[PDB]
């Protein structure tokens, strides 16, 4: 076993070796040389490692008693479904705290984080714990965030061991090779496009200072829920002026080109500063665009910049790895766009996990059932079978539980009463005829359901007429 | 055709239906429109002046009790022209190679392939399939006896094309099948 | 005066009606110069039971639209604008908002002032722009035109404000005669409604440190600005409850109005502590900061409207039934499709005499409103919604009003379905391909799907037809 696990071209195997030479595994021979060798090999060839969230566990963070949710490892998309106030953003916030503590290791912005505030403890109890686990190329690295109330400290204690080791791995890898890829810790909320503008952008702090473009500042203002459009503008101005590595601008442009059907030729305006885009041969500014277009613009620009900064001297910058959290991915989008927002993201940003929250079924009949979690009454329930290619009405009635036809309406109660009259012994009654005429005058004589009802009426006429 | 319009055979409450547009409410999508409404839209869009429309439009009743001009694409519910029985007939006196164009223009002008009409006449296939589920030749005979009865009812053109393109129904009508 | 129509009009004018009294007011003014004053007095005195609505708008060069002459209905109080991302929905609402600003400057807020068409609001490559809005009140059409011309072309349109000035004149005359009189609520809500719903540092910041006067006027302050003044609502809530020692029934009629939208909330009570507002959620007392975004938005949107309506209504039994031109934008924001099916009917039942011109990107909101009240903007043109969008399945509305397919258009399991259908309805039924794809589809969708069972019926019939032959 020990000889078999010895590998020369694998660090995932050459991390269990580091754990063996030492203790806590089998009480085996301790030393300080082979441990050094298999820790040097632990971070030296980490190419193709996807950092992913393995599983989560909550104790009383906001409204929950207990929840053990396991995320996918094959499909790169997870969708959370629930009513208003069913704790969908609570999971996102717990993962956000976990990512804040994961940061400050490879970000090197101290070693602070985000503990559980008093208003986040469940109403009327004395302890809470956000237990988060991870995975980077096989190995699992745990986290526990603990928060007690005095007199009850013997219930939970923070560990932070897994991230304390994972940040050690990444810091060693950087100290060995400065040209090493890094994971993304992006997080986006419903306040995403609250900054997209170029008003007074010359006197703003973004375009006022000598911003350093490196591989550790890309995590700045990442776990806040806002996409800094002004810093993107600063970056774009430098990439468009220093040209007088041209793939840096080209690759970023040719993803916003994909998400925006009909946008081309982004160019700087050295007049009062603004960004110029062409919408079908019509030059337009950022302020003159629509809310959804600006939202996708800011999101894609933020990911492109934060991932080209993390992967220096690469041939395909927009592959990387990262854990990007998006709240309300259907925000200010037409259902035509809420049907391809996810596959387009996975074609452009492939090796990135997306734990997203949705309020629409159009973005849900594009994802497998096994990658959709429904939250109800503080408990997890998995989605029904057959959602990837299903009609929106079926998804609405089986995963977003709602009648496909308005429960309170003059034309749904009437329809159900008309059906009850038809499928009975009074199909030819005057009331049934009156309701049928009333529904036909509104839905049209050629509606799909009324044709079926008329067909059944004709059949029953014939059957009561050949035996009479 | 007391309660039935000529172009599409829907049941009304030359009589023509409302064409998916109540009264004359304007600014309507030119894709839900059929019969008279889409015909007027075609007239306005392509600037046609001669509004006689007799000679290039063939409607089911004026035809010599024949409906073989039309096929029935059961995957979508579209009424489509047939190469046969259209390359072998002339209407009002013309070359035999123009009846196909007459039928195609009639389908295009009236727009009988609206998604509404397609999804409506698609349900007749479902109703005819449900009878042929228990594989009882008596109920299917009864279905044909009611579908091929006088006083033509709702969608009495597909109601005949469906019986046409069947082997059990045609054989039972002929006499080679005795239930 | 001719005793044929003037006498007929004065017969109804003496009975009491704003329209009837106003009909002869413009007629008289051989001019008499005193009948006009008497008719103005009668009209300003007879503004009871009025309802303010917007009738029609017309754009010329305002941000992409080169011509648009839409009109709004008067038999229903909800008009939903539907279209693709970036066609015309926000532009139209902004065009209406400019006119509402020019009217708010003349009803209550100060005097003649407003906003015009900026250079970035004029369509590229043109030299003029216009936003023509026509208002209606009690049955009278007050026009208004906002114009903007680039240099060298100051002859195409001139900004005329010849209806809003007179409407404000009538309202100031009414306010002078009777201090107790309702005024039309004018509110604008953008995608930025719930960005200031937070009771953090309320005592330190303004709206607590400054003395506020809750006059009938000034209730229009920061109304056509997007964000909703939830912090001013917190001040209003505190200067009430703390003034319980009016001040009870106003909060009763606001609390039961806010509780109708939130199914399980009760006991709105203030907290004299580091200041915050506490709600109850199924026997669990919690604060506004501890609520959800989807619930915080519906709290801030309707509490603000209720506060403004109570401020504008002096002593009415029901202060939330006045008249309004509220312009909520993206009403489907942060709402589950279960609340998106009641947001509009609940608003119309609670705020009865209020007009809403809203925008919607979700069929769930759409299939509860008639076609006549839905406008679709496809290329640059207004198209009315298809027949039957009240009581219809969401998928039919999606295909026929949103031009989005029921099933996904580029999925592997949806491109297999059409190939399976083609094989089934061709002569290759009951073939090895037709069974391989059939088995795959049955495994994916289960052996109970509505379409697959119908395809099975078809293949069963064809097997029957070829066996008995
Ligand atoms: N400290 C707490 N004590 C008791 N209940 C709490 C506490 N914190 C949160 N809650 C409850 O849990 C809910 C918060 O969940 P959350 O805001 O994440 O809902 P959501 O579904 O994600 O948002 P949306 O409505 O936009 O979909 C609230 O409804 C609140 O009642
Ligand atoms: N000054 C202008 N010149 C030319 N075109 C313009 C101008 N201003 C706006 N447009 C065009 O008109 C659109 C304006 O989008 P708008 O916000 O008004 O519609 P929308 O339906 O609300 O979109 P969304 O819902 O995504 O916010 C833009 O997409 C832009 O292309
Ligand atoms: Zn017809």
């Amino acid at each position: 076993k020990l000889i078999k696990k010895s590998e020369s071209g694998d660090f995932a195997s050459s991390y269990q070796l580091y754990k063996v030479f030492g203790s806590k595994e089998y009480g085996v021979e301790p030393d300080e040389k082979m441990s050094d060798y298999f820790k040097e090999l632990s971070a030296k060839q980490l190419e193709g490692g996807q950092l992913r969230v393995a599983d989560i566990h909550l104790e009383n963070y906001k409204g929950f008693e207990s929840l053990i949710m396991d995320f996918s490892m094959k499909k790169n998309s997870t969708i959370l479904v629930g009513n208003n106030g069913c704790g969908k953003s609570t999971i996102l916030d717990a993962i956000q705290k976990g990512l804040t503590h994961l940061s400050s290791r490879l970000s090197t912005r101290s070693h602070n984080g985000d503990g559980i505030e008093k208003h986040e403890l469940r109403k009327g109890q004395n302890y809470a714990s956000i237990a988060i686990n991870y995975d980077y190329m096989g190995i699992r690295f745990p986290m526990i965030i603990a928060t007690t109330e005095p007199g009850y400290e013997d219930r939970a204690k923070s560990n932070y061991s897994g991230i304390n080791e994972l940040g050690s791995i990444f810091k060693t890898a950087h100290s060995i090779n400065p040209n090493v890829s890094f994971p993304l810790i992006a997080m986006y909320t419903v306040e995403r496009a609250n900054d997209v503008s170029t008003r007074d952008i010359e006197n703003s702090e973004e375009i006022k200072e000598a911003q350093i473009w490196d591989k550790f500042k890309a995590y700045n203002k990442s776990l806040t829920g806002k996409a800094d459009f002004k810093l993107f503008f600063r970056w774009f101005k430098e990439l468009i002026e220093i040209e007088n590595n041209s793939k840096t601008l080209h690759t970023v442009e040719d993803a916003m080109y994909s998400f925006l059907p009909g946008f081309s030729n982004l160019k700087l305006q050295r007049a009062p500063l603004d960004l110029i885009v062409d919408k079908n041969n019509v030059s337009l500014s950022v302020l003159q665009l629509s809310q959804g277009e600006k939202t996708i613009l800011a999101l894609i620009a933020d990911i492109a910049r934060r991932l080209t900064l993390l992967n220096p001297n690469s041939v395909n910058p927009l592959d990387g790895t990262g854990i990007v959290l998006i709240a309300a991915i259907d925000l200010h989008l037409h259902p035509s766009w809420q049907q391809n927002i996810i596959p387009r993201l996975e074609k452009t940003f492939k090796n990135i996990q997306f734990i997203v929250t949705t309020h629409s079924p159009q973005v849900c009949h594009t994802i497998d059932s096994q990658n959709i979690w429904l939250l109800k009454n503080g408990q997890k329930f998995k989605a029904p079978k057959g959602v990837r290619g299903a009609i929106s009405s079926w998804v609405l009635e089986n995963l977003f539980e709602v009648a496909q036809r308005p429960p309170e309406d003059k034309y749904t109660k009437l329809l159900q009463e008309y059906k009850n009259l038809v499928f009975s012994e009074k199909y030819a009654s005057e009331d049934a005829r009156k309701l049928g005429a009333t529904l036909s005058q509104h839905f049209g004589p050629d509606d799909e359901t009324l044709v079926e009802l008329k067909l059944e009426i004709e059949k029953r006429i014939w059957e009561d007429d050949f035996e009479k | 055709q007391m309660y039935l319009c000529a172009y599409c055979e829907i049941d009304l409450d030359l009589a023509v239906c409302l064409g998916g547009t109540n009264t004359g409410d304007d600014f309507e999508l030119p894709a839900n429109l059929s019969c008279d409404s889409y015909k007027s839209h075609y007239e306005d869009k392509n600037k046609i002046n001669d509004k006689d429309w007799t000679g290039k439009i063939l409607l089911p009743l004026t035809l010599p009790d024949a409906h073989n001009f039309f096929t029935f694409e059961k995957v979508t519910g579209k009424l489509l022209p047939n190469e046969s029985y259209c390359n072998t007939i002339s209407i009002d006196g013309k070359p035999a190679a123009e009846t196909l164009s007459i039928v195609t223009k009639t389908i295009e002008v009236l727009n009988l392939n609206c998604s509404r009409l397609n999804n409506a006449r698609r349900k007749l296939l479902f109703h005819f399939n449900n009878c042929a589920r228990e594989r009882n030749l008596r109920k299917l005979h009864n279905l044909l006896l009611q579908w091929n009865q006088g006083e033509p009812k709702f969608f009495q053109t597909t109601r005949d094309i469906i019986i046409r393109d069947d082997r059990i129904c045609q054989g039972l009508l002929n006499g080679t099948i005795r239930y």
